[PDB]
């Protein structure tokens, strides 16, 4: 029967490993770098883009830094596609928390469950894993300003900074660094896209190659603004970091 | 509207003796004023010694008799053909008749 | 040898060789006989044993009052096909007052075994059936193999070393099938039937197992010190 | 890959075949049924000094008339006790009585071949189920993952089973007082197993018409075990 | 390769081998005829006494579906009836809705989508067996004959099994013959004469003849066994023509 | 190399069991043609009965769908036979949903669609057929749509199919190029069919007897075939000619 | 659904899927479980390759599975919240039925069970995860650890290890703790578990997690200084 | 019987690699030249007819199709595959969103659930990726006119413009040097022909080129007048005729 | 089931809930808390059905537990109830709804202010000062009106409750058997034991 073209996507090796989630990772560690810094008031979230084409529409586009609602946002590592379902399911889980109980979802609570989702593909149906690493940004009340990842294992840990995608090695030794916990935004800003412009596999970085995002508190009195970056504005803090 | 149940008179009685037991009915079975058999048993042999009868709707009583004796039948297949006792029978007609609770057997059973 | 992975695959030449391998459990199994007469069937089975201080393996089952048979290979597949068919001979006298005829039991089991052959996931039965049984047509024998295959016989015998006891019957034919109105004297055949299927090894009070059924005879089986009359 | 069902050229499913090497890696247990009540004993083998012993239970009760020991793959014995369990207390309600050792055993059983492509695979662990009821009396049931079960005046399974059933052969005679059959498990058990046998590694238990399924305590094994060693040593 | 190894699988020339080996185990099996005759049809099989302990008449492997229809086949027997069991269904269920008898040219097909069925997913193996079948309709007398593949055709004569080539020989000179037809008693006796003549492909054991038979004037167009003082007329009259 | 049992891609983006089940429609070893009068639309076949055994009356792969549809197959009899109930089940319920009689084209579509499924889904394999459906539509008029196991399909202003396929092809393009319009510019059905059988005994290079041809021919609100006197008057014709 | 048999059985008798299911146990943090006179206690390993962490939001390495009852575990991290969150689930689940909370006992065969049924179920592999769990039963103040595993097979321990180089610290704990006199306090039972891990760990910084359970519901983490002090202090010891 | 196929067929290898998703790439790349250019007021795709044979009518078979009245897709590889994926594209613009809103998805949006159509065929069980590059171009009132490629992964970009299929390295090139933000409608068109040409290589007519464009609103092709909200379909098929009008002023 | 009462004061929320049990002709119990706590700072009182009141209180109970050991977190008092009106409005659409009415009373410890919810069977939520459900309403709300201040101490709000319970043994047709009182604030859940 059909037992003849089953691959066994959810099966140990000999040596303990889920042969489908390494291999997954390893594609994933191809796609274009995501770095995370979080700082004590705000949190940055910087992307590099797929070897960008001159004819691409670059100011209407959205490859790499997704809203998931008004206090969390997320960058993807991996299949765009992948991310997506993702992305659906974890902005309607947040709402369904709303509904609930009246109250925005703590950040964690909403990266569990979509960590649970992509941990189910590895246990059980059958079925390929999400070729996706996260990072989420995001602030609740609890915890304040949260830097999380995720990978296609359904494994995830906190951060104050961190990288996937291509050369996090170099990236994390980076970041690793130059980093400090009394570190402002406008700092992380300017850590988050030095240590990209060392890191990438292009010749030179560029406004029209980036997805660049802030969650401050930097609205009036009390309250958390996502910034997702126009392509004019990142021209600008490209210039004035002194990168172009 | 259609009514599932009817009365099909009769009466049955039973007595125990030191050795021995007794299950009596009359043999008459009607419908409303009418007659339908002067001759239509309703006490039965079940097997294993024991006699049993359902009387009061006749389609439930000859349904029920029909289940236990198959009842016995099976205990003799999956047990190494052990005799059901009396008390184990009473036990297996109460699960018969209590599956139906919400659409009843309408009789009142003497074994 | 590359297609003999499941049931659903034939070979080169037309062989079903999951159905050939089931058949193969049938021959490692313990020897039973099967025999009739125009009043009378029987069954003699030759019961196995795990060691001397284990209990001999039971072969034969009742069915019905009217109706039983003895098994050889897997005994759970034998229970299952037992039970299927207490179910159709009891489905026959619920619904309809009628006792099942031995030839309709034949095509239910021969029907039941040969959508195990055809479908994916699932296996043949691993077993061969002897039924006997007394109907409306008198006396029946009936030889079932798990290809679906079902053969109605004067006598015959399945299990290890049974060619034995199916020659001594194609050679007795004559003789047994008149012993009409005499028990004792068919199942005295019988025995001297599964006697020649015997190696070293001779017929004892618990591991011989006779059952037989009738014109004024249900399927009744006999063991223990009921069976030291034969020997 | 190929067929979880399938059978092979000699006429046996691979998988029935496979958990019976699963059985034989077991810890030891045996059973002696008597006149006077059936025996049964097994070996508990804890891995490391560190575990505690009293925890490993590998003799189980399924009704007061019904008792279980266990050797093989024992993580898989715990829905099948459950079933029988289940089974048991189920035709008790159903028919007012104690349910047959054999009825039991049955039932057990059917539960074995259910597996395929029902559960994935095979039981990877062999059941000696012990009782008594008033039809056949005292009785012994080997239970298997292909569906079969024996009854056996006495029966050892596991790791030292073919050498512990050999001995089993000459002792067992028709006239066993429990005391002896209790002594002879011991006996037999200290025999084929690895360590050294005491209360703490090896457990005893018995069932009786009067007294029903009782796991003996490590104080009363004890106490067997050193009367064991003075009558071995008295000739 | 491994293209054979699956059903459903096309090799690289378009075949389904899968089919052609099930193909192999109707030609290990006995011979069995059919023959279209003036008003109906007739149906004779080869039955392989394998041992004295075999009853006589009492193996039957001719069947009937509804009362019109008789089916017969070549190869492993268990197929065959699992067919007809679908084929009575079919039927069944044609007269439930529309009344009337199922005809035999729709009663074809409807076997035929359900053997083609079989030959369209890996989960199912094809069916191993031949079947020859037909009866009387409103439109009269129709012969079909149906192979593993699904494949069918109407049939003047019909054959199949281990003695089919010689069975097929034979039925081509009654066709050249008998231009203007042949009658259905006749054609009892013919059928008896060619599984004979077509035992010679298996002659180790002796074996037991079989007939059936479906005519608009002979059975009133019904299907009926052919027993008794016609049987043994067409055995006497086969016995005459090898010897 | 399980690419090659199932409907997935090969390394090159290469469906083989598609490719497969293209080569199995010529199986059979027969040729069919497809060509559009003014008011109709005829189609005919090549008919071998090799065994002398078989009722010629029943061999066919003409098959009439719905009263205005008509249906040629190329490929195995069962397959066939199993596209032609399919369609006929499609036309009905069509008519039941939607109120008026299916068109050839969204009949052709739906195959193709179905067909289409069997190259994507696993467990279903591609049936290897060539349906060539006529009509005359009440829209479009005279209609040649052909459907493939690889789910594609096209309108034709003439076609043909089966082994010598090409040599027929290019028979009726150089005519097509000569006449300088889209159809055979004839009154009568009749001399269509006529002009088919002609194109085909030139293309072929063989003569045909009644019993050596099948035709098939669509109307305005009906689609018949034609026996085999109704073949030999049509034979007839063209040799008195 | 997906209904293949991934776990079965080899002709060696072994079942390989749950037999590599504990080598990813064998290739997880090291974890510990040591249980005193009136104390459980539960020590973690934190490999030290993770700088720039946050461990305020980091999940921890125990978890609490009623206010008297901890899990502890060592493999994959993602299948262990599954065993985790089923646990956490059917202990009140037991409370809202018997109106008592779970025995440890109790919640461990529970959880066994779980393990133990993704071992011959058709479409999943098994958990690779092994678990120590640690507690007090109801009203009862005898301390309790069980251990699981994969298999499904669950047994009481004295104090058991589980991970990578776990066989080094049940070395160290077979010689070192007495069963006729376990640790008195609860100072004498952390300090043995800390001993434990640090013939393994590497550094006492940030990479040892200790956890202290004791009667009627009293669960408390220990912080860094409150555990670098014993670091401190059986260091200062050794050298002699 | 049944789909016991419940399993992936797209699968990772040891290199990170999705084997069936490249091998449908390689299938896009194999299949014949389509285009997309956006302007200031419109937006152009493009396409070669290749015929199968001379007798079959190319005028049957639509390589560029309507998916609403605002919105139009072409593409590149396996036409089959096209044709259910317009079929499932146009009935869940309707099902997901024209039921519940009233109105018709924006251009960003029906692209994204076709790309959900497109990745699921990577990740469900028993069935193989799409075998086709797809380019949506499409106008809404708030994000104005819009060009989207839609690949076998399901993953989508926006475009100013681009070319898929057999000469699309070369084509790309061309596009770049033409392409301008001032472009008007026109202009478009004329580049797109001159650009589609290249790849070309028999006859270059209306008859062998499929085009259409997303441009002002035509009332004329609205079948119905009296709302004056309702102003008609942006999408329009050029027609054989008006494509041969503009390759004579080439 | 049938008097429960709730006021909010200025630090603190009081609940009481009468003790009666009554089933026919006969008081089945006079000493029934009609009460379950759902978190250490949130209490939630119950009227309503036979049968359903307790275990709908109990189902509540068991998943804000849930809720509470998964995230080592207690939910506020506005999350409660807000998880508790959707189950009730889910349930009155069921096969067979839940026939019960409840109050909520809660301390924030993040905003450290009392709160109040008064839900009915339907899922209708409302905060407010001071809530009754069933006939005692009727009674209490207009008593309230009159001698409820918001800046009141938790003293005064067991005074202003006296007052209310009085009411309702001169007015009330039936013997409700006085009433359990249960005062929610900053220190968690604590029982009068003598009123
Ligand atoms: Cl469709
Ligand atoms: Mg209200």
């Amino acid at each position: 029967g059909s037992r003849r073209y089953d691959s066994r996507t959810t099966i140990f090796s000999p040596e303990g490993r889920l042969y489908q989630v390494e291999y997954a990772l390893e594609s994933i560690s191809h796609a274009g770098t995501a770095i995370g810094i979080m700082a004590s008031d705000g949190i940055v979230l910087a992307a590099e883009r797929k070897v960008t084409s001159t004819l691409l529409e670059q100011d209407t586009s959205t490859e790499k830094l997704y809203k998931l609602n008004d206090k969390i946002a997320v960058a993807v590592a991996g299949l765009t596609a992948d991310a997506e379902i993702l992305i659906n399911t974890a902005r309607i889980h947040a709402q369904n928390y709303l509904k609930t109980y009246n109250e925005d979802i703590p950040v964690e609570i909403l990266v569990r469950r979509l960590s649970d989702i992509k941990q189910g593909y590895t246990q059980h149906g059958g079925l390929r894993p999400f070729g996706v690493s996260f990072i989420y940004a995001g602030y609740d009340d609890r915890y304040g300003y949260q830097l999380y990842t995720s990978n296609p294992s359904g494994n995830y840990t906190g951060w104050k900074a961190i990288s996937v995608g291509a050369n996090t090695s170099a990236a994390q030794t980076l970041l690793q660094m130059d980093y400090k916990d009394d570190m402002k935004v406008d700092d992380a800003i300017e850590l988050a896209l030095k240590t990209l412009s060392k890191t990438t596999d292009s010749s030179a970085l560029t406004y029209d190659r980036l997805e660049f995002a802030t969650i401050r508190k930097g609205a009036n009195d009390g309250e958390v603004y996502q910034k997702i970056f126009k392509p004019q504005e990142i021209k600008d803090i490209l210039v004035k970091t002194g990168i172009t | 509207q259609f009514n599932p149940y009817g009365d099909n008179g009769g009466t049955i009685l039973g007595i125990a003796g030191e050795d021995f037991a007794v299950l009596a009915g009359d043999t008459r079975n009607i419908t409303d004023y009418s007659i339908n058999s002067r001759y239509e048993p309703k006490v039965f042999d079940c097997g294993d010694n024991i006699v049993m009868s359902a009387n009061g709707f006749a389609a439930d009583g000859d349904a029920l008799v029909k289940r236990f004796k198959n009842s016995v039948k099976w205990y003799h297949f999956d047990h190494n053909d052990k005799k059901l006792s009396i008390n184990s029978a009473a036990r297996n007609i109460q699960h018969l008749l209590y599956g139906k609770r919400f659409f009843p057997y309408y009789v009142h059973t003497i074994i | 040898n590359n297609y003999d992975g499941d049931t659903v695959t034939f070979s080169p030449t037309g062989r079903l060789f999951q159905v050939e391998y089931a058949l193969e459990a049938i021959k490692q199994g313990s020897v039973t006989v099967g025999l009739r007469s125009n009043t009378h069937a029987v069954l003699v089975a030759l019961k196995r044993n795990a060691d001397e201080l284990s209990s001999y393996q039971k072969k034969i089952i009742k069915c019905d009052e009217h109706m039983g048979l003895s098994l050889a290979g897997l005994a759970p597949d034998a229970r299952v096909l037992s039970n299927y068919l207490r179910q159709q001979c009891n489905y026959s006298s619920l619904v309809f007052n009628r006792k099942l005829a031995v030839e309709r039991a034949g095509h239910l089991l021969c029907d039941k075994a040969q959508k195990n052959t055809q479908s994916y996931g699932g296996r043949p039965y691993g077993v061969g059936l002897l039924i006997i049984g007394y109907d409306k047509s008198g006396a029946h024998l009936l030889e079932f193999q798990p290809s679906g295959n079902v053969t109605e016989l004067y006598g015959t015998a399945i299990g290890a070393r049974s060619q034995g006891a199916k020659t001594y019957l194609e050679r007795t034919l004559d003789t047994f099938i008149k012993i009409d109105g005499n028990p004792d004297e068919l199942i005295k055949a019988g025995v001297e039937a599964i006697s020649q299927s015997l190696r070293d090894e001779s017929l004892t009070v618990d591991n011989l197992s006779i059952a037989i059924v009738g014109k004024d005879t249900p399927f009744t089986i006999y063991d223990g010190e009921a069976v030291a009359k034969y020997i | 890959d190929r067929g979880v069902s399938t059978f092979s050229p000699e006429g046996r499913l691979f998988q029935v075949e496979y958990s019976l090497e699963a059985i034989k890696l077991g810890s030891t247990a045996i059973g002696i049924a008597t006149k006077e009540g059936v025996v049964l004993g097994v070996e508990k083998r804890a891995t490391s000094p560190l575990l505690e012993s009293d925890s490993i239970e590998k003799i189980v009760e399924i009704d007061r008339h019904i008792g279980c020991a266990m050797s093989g793959l024992t993580a898989d014995a715990r829905s099948m006790i459950e079933h029988a369990r289940t089974a048991a207390v189920t035709h008790n309600l159903y028919y007012d009585e104690d349910i047959n050792v054999e009825s039991l055993t049955q039932s057990v059983c059917d539960l074995a071949l259910r597996f395929g492509e029902l559960m994935s695979r095979p039981f990877g662990v062999a059941l000696l189920i012990a009782g008594h009821d008033a039809d056949d009396g005292y009785q012994l049931f080997h239970a298997e993952p292909s569906g079969t079960f024996y009854r056996y005046n006495a029966k050892a399974i596991g790791s030292g089973s073919e050498g512990a059933q050999a001995e089993l052969l000459n002792e067992w005679h028709s006239s066993l007082t429990l005391k002896e059959a209790e002594l002879l498990v011991l006996k037999i058990l200290k025999q084929v197993m690895e360590e050294k046998l005491d209360e703490n590694n090896a457990q005893l238990s018995c069932i009786t018409k009067q007294d029903g399924f009782k796991i003996y305590d490590n104080e009363k094994t004890a106490e067997l075990i050193k009367e064991l060693k003075e009558k071995e040593a008295a000739e | 390769t491994g293209y054979d190894l699956s059903n459903s699988v096309f090799s690289p020339d378009g075949r389904n081998f899968q089919v052609e080996y099930a193909v192999k185990a109707v030609e290990n099996g006995t011979t069995s005829i059919g023959i279209k005759c003036n008003d109906g049809v007739v149906f004779a099989v080869e039955k392989l006494i394998t041992s004295k302990l075999l009853v006589p008449q009492k193996n039957v492997k001719i069947q009937v579906v509804d009362r019109h229809i008789g089916c017969v086949y070549s190869g492993l027997i268990p197929d065959g009836r699992h067919l007809v069991n679908r084929g009575r269904e079919e039927a069944a269920s044609f007269k439930k809705l529309y009344k009337t008898p199922i005809p035999i040219p729709a009663f074809a097909d409807r076997l035929g989508q359900y053997v083609q069925a079989h030959t369209l997913y890996n989960s199912v193996r094809p069916f191993g067996v031949s079947t020859i079948f037909g009866g009387v309709d409103k439109n009269g007398a129709h012969l079909y004959m149906l192979e593993p593949s699904g494949s069918y055709w109407g049939y003047k004569g019909a054959a199949t099994g281990k003695g089919r080539q010689s069975a097929k020989a034979e039925l081509e000179k009654l066709v050249d013959h008998h231009p203007e037809g042949l009658s259905a008693r006749e054609a009892v006796k013919q059928a008896a004469k060619i599984i004979y003549l077509a035992h010679e492909d298996n002659k180790e054991k002796d074996f037991e003849l079989e007939i059936s038979w479906c005519s608009l004037s002979e059975t009133n167009g019904l299907h009926k066994f052919v027993k008794g003082d016609l049987l043994q007329e067409a055995i006497d009259f086969a016995q005459k023509e090898i010897n | 190399g399980y690419d090659r049992h199932i409907t997935i891609f090969s390394p090159e983006g290469r469906l083989y069991q598609v490719e497969y089940a293209f080569k199995a429609t010529n199986q059979t070893n027969i040729n069919s043609l497809a060509v559009r009068g003014k008011d109709c639309t005829v189609v005919i076949s090549q008919k071998k009965v090799p065994d002398k055994l078989l009722d010629p009356t029943t061999v066919s792969y003409i098959f009439c769908i719905s009263r205005t549809i008509g249906m040629v197959v190329n490929g195995p009899i069962p397959d066939a036979r199993n596209a032609a109930l399919r369609a006929k089940a499609e036309a009905a319920e069509f008519r039941y949903k939607y109120g008026y009689d299916m068109p050839c084209d969204v009949l052709a579509k739906r195959m193709a669609n179905l067909s289409q499924i069997y190259t994507q889904r696993a467990y279903m394999r591609p049936l290897g057929v060539i349906l060539t459906f006529v009509s005359v539509d009440e829209e479009l008029g005279p209609s040649i749509y052909k459907t493939d196991p690889a789910g594609y399909y096209v309108g034709y202003k003439a076609t043909a199919t089966g082994p010598k396929q090409q040599e027929i092809t290019t028979n009726l393009e150089n005519h097509f190029k000569k006449s300088k319009i889209d159809h055979i510019n004839e009154e009568s059905w009749e001399k269509v069919v006529e002009f088919a059988i002609t194109h085909m005994i030139d293309a072929l290079g063989t003569e045909f007897s009644k019993n050596d041809l099948e035709v098939g021919v669509a109307t305005k609100d009906k689609f018949f075939t034609l026996s085999a006197e109704n073949i030999e008057e049509r034979l007839v014709a063209i040799a008195e000619q | 659904g997906y209904d293949r048999a991934l776990s079965i059985f080899s002709p060696d008798g072994h079942i390989f899927q749950v037999e590599y299911a504990l080598e990813a146990v064998k290739r997880g943090t090291c974890a510990v479980g040591v249980k005193g006179k009136n104390c459980v206690v539960l020590g973690c390993e934190r490999r030290s390759t993770l700088k720039l962490q946050d461990t305020r939001i980091t999940p921890s390495k125990v978890s609490k599975i009623d206010s008297h009852v901890v899990l502890s575990f060592s493999g994959l991290n993602a299948d262990s919240r599954i065993l985790i969150e089923k646990a956490r689930v059917e202990a009140q689940s037991h409370r809202l039925t018997l109106e008592d909370p779970v025995t440890v006992e109790y919640l461990t065969r529970y959880v066994a069970g779980v393990q133990q049924r993704y071992t011959q179920s058709g479409g999943v592999r098994p958990f690779g995860v092994s678990t120590l769990i640690a507690g007090f039963d109801p009203r009862d103040d005898e301390p309790k650890l069980y251990q699981t595993e994969p298999s499904g097979i669950y047994s009481s321990w004295s104090a058991q290890t589980i991970g990578r180089n776990s066989k080094t610290v049940r070395e160290f704990l077979e010689k070192n703790y007495d069963r006729k006199e376990p640790p008195a306090t609860v100072e004498e039972c952390v300090k043995l578990t800390v001993r434990s891990l640090l013939e393994v760990v590497q550094t006492g910084a940030k990479n040892i997690e200790i956890t202290v359970v004791k009667p009627d519901s009293d669960i408390v983490a220990l912080s860094s200084e409150e555990i670098n002090q014993y670091v401190t202090q059986i260091e200062q010891e050794k050298q002699e | 019987m049944t789909d016991r196929y419940s399993f992936s067929l797209t699968t990772f290898s040891p290199s990170g690699k999705l084997g069936q998703i490249d091998y449908a790439l390689t299938a896009v790349k194999q299949g014949v030249t389509s285009l997309g250019i956006k302007a200031t007021n419109g937006v152009v795709i493009a396409t070669e007819k290749k015929s199968s044979s001379p007798l079959a009518m190319s005028e049957t078979l639509s390589k560029v199709s309507l998916l609403t009245p605002d919105i139009g897709a072409v593409y590149s590889g396996m036409g089959p595959d096209y044709r259910v994926l317009v079929d499932k594209s146009r009935k869940v613009a309707h099902t997901s969103y024209k039921r519940i809103y009233g109105e018709y998805p924006p251009t960003k949006l029906l692209v994204s659930e076709v790309a959900k159509i497109m990745q699921e065929a990577t990740q469900s069980g028993g069935v193989r990726p799409f075998g086709v590059s797809l380019l949506i171009a499409g106008h809404d009132e708030f994000n104005g006119f819009s060009l989207y490629q839609v690949d076998p992964s399901g993953s989508y970009f926006p475009w100013k413009a681009t070319a898929i299929g057999k000469g699309s390295v070369a084509a790309k090139t061309f596009l770049e040097k033409r392409w301008n933000d001032e472009l008007e409608l026109e202009d478009a068109i004329h580049i797109a022909l001159l650009t589609l040409k290249e790849s070309v290589e028999g006859e270059f007519n209306g008859d062998t080129i499929e085009l259409a464009i997303i441009g002002d609103e035509n009332p004329d092709l609205l079948g119905y007048t009296g709302i004056p909200t309702d102003k008609g379909p942006r999408f329009r098929k050029l027609t054989s005729q008006e494509i041969n009008d503009r390759l004579e002023a080439l | 089931m049938d008097i429960i009462l709730g006021i909010r004061v200025q630090d603190s929320v009081i609940l009481a809930s009468s003790k009666a049990v009554t089933r026919g002709i006969s008081v089945l119990k006079d000493s029934d808390d009609k009460t379950r706590q759902l978190s250490p700072h949130t209490l939630m009182s119950f009227a309503g059905e036979a049968g359903d009141t307790v275990q709908f209180a109990e189902y509540i109970q068991a998943n804000i537990q849930l809720y509470s050991i998964r995230e080592d977190y207690e939910l506020s008092p506005q999350a409660v109830s807000s998880f508790v009106r959707q189950e009730l409005a889910k349930s009155i659409r069921s096969r067979r709804p839940y026939q019960v009415n409840v109050l909520i009373g809660g301390y924030d410890k993040k905003k450290n202010k009392p709160e109040l919810y008064q839900i009915d069977y339907l899922g209708t939520k409302v905060e407010l000062p001071y809530g009754a459900h069933g006939y005692s309403g009727f009674y209490t709300f207009s008593l309230l009106d009159h001698h409820y201040r918001p800046d009141m101490t938790t003293e005064e709000g067991l005074d202003l409750l006296k007052l209310c319970v009085q009411e309702l043994e001169k007015r009330m047709p039936m013997d409700f058997k006085g009433v359990i009182v249960k005062i929610v604030d900053k220190d968690g859940i604590r029982q009068v034991d003598d009123f």
